[PDB]
């Protein structure tokens, strides 16, 4: 049940959804 | 004199 | 159930879903 | 029931789902 | 004298 | 003087 | 004279006492990250 | 004179105490990361 | 004189104490990682 | 449409940045110490 | 459409970066220690 | 449509970046000491 | 359009 | 259009 | 359109 | 130079000097 | 140039000097 | 230099000196 990104810990980075 | 130091723990459950 | 991404930790990186 | 990524931990790298 | 230390730990269940 | 320090542990279940 | 210390001490935990069940930890002592 | 140290202690834990069942752990302490 | 040291201790410990069942861990003291 | 991302870092680090140098580091996740 | 992702760095490190030279550490994730 | 992903990294270290010289290191990952 | 994206590091010593 | 994004760092010593 | 990206590091010492 | 203990960490134990 | 204890951190124990 | 302990990270233990 989801279409994007869940994320716990982000330091950084790049994520397209 | 005499030290005496103890202790208990009765736990039921 | 799942269309895009689940990070537990990131560091850097790219994710694209 | 996944489409996409799940990470548990990621240093740098590239995942495209 | 007499030093007595001691300790007890009854777990009924 | 003695010196005596001991401990239990009844653990019934 | 003489130095005396005693100590006594019963302890008694239940199910998950100090626990990091399910925990997501990032920790950092130092070190350098370029992300 | 004479020193004396008395130490007596008695532990009881249940299920899971300090545990990381489950968790996500990143650590660090020193080094470099260049993501 | 005479030191006299004591110790005594009674320790239980239930199913799964300090465990890392299942845990996901990363870890680093020093070194480098180009990634 | 179309997603665009650019990202550009120039890094100069001198002598000795995140460091642990002579440290003394007593360190815990999770776990048990009975001492 | 059509993603792009451009990313560029240059790193420059001095002498001793992120270390853990002369340091004394004690790490503990999970497990048991009865001392 | 089309993805693309551009990475471009020129890194320089210097004499001993995230080095352990020296360091006096105890670990632990799970696992049970009795001493 | 054309996109041109650079970095130098000059380090004299 | 054209887009350019560049970045110096001429360090002397 | 050309996509162009580099990078230089001159170390003089 | 040390008649005594010099101690950077400590977790219990037992020192006598 | 010490006749006593000089602890950095401590955390329970016992220091005798 | 020294008549005592010098101790970097101690958990329990005896030293005595």
């Amino acid at each position: 049940s989801n279409k994007g990104a869940i994320i716990g810990l982000m330091v950084g980075g790049v994520v397209i959804a | 004199g005499y030290e005496v130091h103890h202790q208990k723990l009765v736990f039921f459950a």
